[PDB]
C-alpha cells in the first residue's frame, strides 16, 4: 500500500527560463560590382 | 478539561493521517511509559514521536516535563527527552551545543538505526547520531507544537497551569483555535500569526473533530475533538522540513 503526500525523494531542480532562440546564419550578405582601376 | 494527552486517542485519532505505531510497540508503550514516568519526577511523559531509521530499528522518542513556568514573556516548558529501539527500555537524550547543532543542520536523508555510528563534517567533524537526532527532534519541538488557544491559564506564582474552565474553542476549523505551547495564553499570538500557508486544517462538523497537520514539517499531526474537549499531537518521519515549499503550494 502507498499513504502520504504525493511526492518523491528525489532532490527537485525548479526548471529554468526556456532558452532563446537563434537568427539566420550569414550565409545571406550583398553581392557587389567590380568597383574600378583608380590610377 | 483533559490533564495530560491519551495515547490512545492520539493513534485512534491520527490513523488516518498515517501516524501509526507498529502492535508491539504500542504494549510496550502501553507497559512503559509510567514506569519511566514514575523512575524520574516527572508529572508528565508522553510520546513525542517515532522517526525512521535506515536499518529498521526505529527511533521512538519521548518527552516529558514536570511544572510550566512563565518567564521573560513566553512559557517555558522545561522538558527532558528519551528515546528508544524498542518500546520497552528508555534511553536519555543528550541536549547539544549550538555549534554541533549549526553542524547537525547539514546532514541529511535518514540517520541510520545504530546509535553507535558518526557522520564526517568538514579540518573535520565527527557528529555522533544520537547528537543529530536530538538536533531535529528540538528543531521540529520549536517549529510546530500545538495546543487549543485558552486551553492553559496563569495562576498564583505566575505557572501555566490547565484551565479546568476551558469553555471549547470557538470556530475549531480555523487556526485562530490553536497555538504554539510556548505562547503565553492571555496574548493574542495564535497558529495564525505565522507564514500564510504552513498549516493545514481539516474539520468534520458532525463528530467535530479538527485535524491540523504542519506543511513546514510533513509528518507533524495534531487533532481536536470538541465534543470530548481532547487534543494532542504526533510526529512520525524523518526529522526533515522540506525547503522546497513554496513550489508545492
Amino acid at each position: 500500500v502507498y499513504v502520504g503526500w504525493g511526492v518523491k525523494n528525489a532532490p527537485f531542480v525548479p526548471l529554468p527560463p526556456p532558452p532563446v532562440a537563434q537568427e539566420f546564419a550569414w550565409g545571406e550578405v550583398e553581392t557587389q560590382e567590380l568597383e574600378l582601376k583608380p590610377a | 478539561v483533559q490533564l495530560e494527552p491519551n495515547i490512545t486517542l492520539v493513534l485512534k485519532h491520527l490513523a488516518s493521517c498515517g501516524a501509526v505505531v507498529s502492535a508491539e510497540q504500542q504494549a510496550a508503550l502501553d507497559h512503559s511509559i509510567p514506569i519511566k514516568r514514575i523512575e524520574a519526577g516527572l508529572r508528565s511523559l508522553t510520546l513525542w514521536g517515532r522517526l525512521t531509521t535506515l536499518n529498521g530499528k526505529d527511533y521512538l522518542v519521548a518527552e516529558g516535563y514536570n511544572v510550566a513556568s512563565s518567564k521573560e514573556g513566553a512559557a517555558v516548558y522545561e522538558t527532558k527527552y528519551f528515546y528508544s529501539q524498542d518500546g520497552a527500555r528508555w534511553s536519555d537524550l543528550q541536549p547539544v551545543d549550538s555549534e554541533t547543532a549549526t553542524r547537525c543542520a547539514r546532514i541529511k536523508g535518514m540517520l541510520s538505526g545504530d546509535p553507535a555510528k558518526n557522520y564526517e563534517l568538514e579540518l573535520v567533524f565527527q557528529i555522533p547520531e544520537l547528537a543529530v537526532l536530538r538536533c531535529r527532534v528540538d528543531a521540529i519541538a520549536t517549529a510546530t507544537s500545538v495546543i487549543p488557544t485558552d486551553s492553559t491559564i496563569l495562576n498564583a506564582a505566575s505557572q501555566v497551569v490547565p484551565n479546568r474552565l476551558f469553555a471549547g474553542a470557538a470556530y475549531p476549523e480555523k487556526l485562530e483555535s490553536y497555538q504554539h505551547r510556548f505562547s503565553l495564553p492571555g496574548s493574542g499570538v495564535t497558529l495564525s500569526q505565522d507564514l500564510r500557508g504552513t498549516w493545514a486544517v481539516q474539520y468534520d462538523a458532525f463528530k467535530g473533530v479538527a485535524q491540523v497537520r504542519s506543511l513546514l514539517f510533513p509528518g507533524y499531526f495534531f487533532y481536536y475533538a470538541a465534543n470530548e474537549l481532547t487534543w494532542g499531537s504526533l510526529y512520525v518521519g524523518d526529522g526533515l522540513r522540506n525547503n522546497d515549499l513554496i513550489f508545492m503550494l
